[PDB]
């Protein structure tokens, strides 16, 4: 998988309250974080499924 | 435009508690579960100001009215939005031009609680050190929203001052203000940045991005009204 996967959530300088999900290789599962709406890093999807087809195992 | 009926009484990191309904622009974007992403500012009967970055779509609404997200009873309006106009500028790497407009599919009814924020012209000058404030249910302390809406006093601040934190970040459609004690936090963003002109209300930035630690010594961001407004002119005319 890519080593975007293995980085932690981006919430970013823009202050809004997106609710999105990054892979967490240590639980093995997509979690939710709070994105600012701005500068989204890879690991950040909008749905759990896109963040486990991309992310999953890694 | 720019005259609430219940007046708000001064003296969000570091903010203070808004008496109930004397920002009547103030609107909260909902998604369809009710979850408050953003805030916006009524500009009429059936339009709203927010920021690009908040990426409202059709799905999302508007809530007008409200004070206590945490009150089931109190009264507020839920509207639909028939269509989002994200200004075609926006830089989504720059964050420039950090501006989207909402038509509802009905529109609010205006009443004591909820009204008009009244828009600058172009050209307008809005001194720095001129003391404006900023509304929101954003982040209280950098931890989940504090219900009641908040507010914050502000000093808007020279380019020059601002570049010198922020640097060449700072583009030509951003404004800056606080560094002051206060800072809009995560859940601000598309809110309102009012200063008063000849007595009214008017909106001359909307919260948009800042101090990923929301510090408040650090210098925040809005977009820049004066030179976005005729970009909402337009639109309204058209639509």
């Amino acid at each position: 998988r890519p080593d975007f996967c293995l980085e932690p959530p981006y919430t970013g300088p823009c202050l809004a309250r997106i609710i999105r999900y990054f892979y967490n290789a240590k639980a093995g599962l997509c979690q939710t974080f709070v994105y600012g709406g701005c500068r989204a890093k890879r690991n950040n999807f909008k749905s759990a499924e896109d963040c486990l087809r991309t992310c999953g195992g890694a | 435009c720019g005259v609430p009926a219940i007046q708000p009484v001064l003296s969000i990191v570091n903010g203070e508690e808004a008496v109930p309904g004397s920002w009547p622009w103030q609107v909260s974007l909902q998604d369809k579960t009710g979850f408050h992403f953003c805030g916006g500012s009524l500009i009429n009967e059936n339009w709203v100001v927010t920021a690009a970055h908040c990426g409202v779509t059709t799905s999302d609404v508007v809530v007008a009215g409200e004070f206590d997200q945490g009150s089931s009873s109190e009264k507020i309006q839920k509207l639909k939005i028939a269509k989002v106009f994200k200004n075609s500028k926006y830089n989504s790497l720059t964050i420039n031009n950090d501006i989207t407009l909402l038509k509802l599919s009905t529109a609010a009814s205006f009443s004591q609680t909820v009204s008009a924020v009244c828009l600058p012209s172009a050209s307008d000058d809005f001194a720095a050190g001129t003391t404006c404030v900023t509304t929101g249910w954003g982040l209280t302390r950098y931890a989940n929203t504090p219900d009641r809406l908040q507010q914050a006093s502000l000093p808007l601040l020279s380019n020059t001052n601002c570049k010198k934190y922020w640097g060449t970040k700072i583009k030509d459609a951003m404004i800056c203000a606080g560094a002051s004690g206060v800072s809009s936090c995560m859940g601000d963003s598309g809110g309102p940045l009012v200063c008063k002109k000849n007595g009214a209300w008017t909106l001359v930035g909307i919260v948009s991005w800042g101090s990923s630690t929301c510090s408040t010594s650090t210098p925040g961001v809005y977009a820049r009204v004066t030179a976005l407004v005729n970009w909402v002119q337009q639109t309204l005319a058209a639509n």
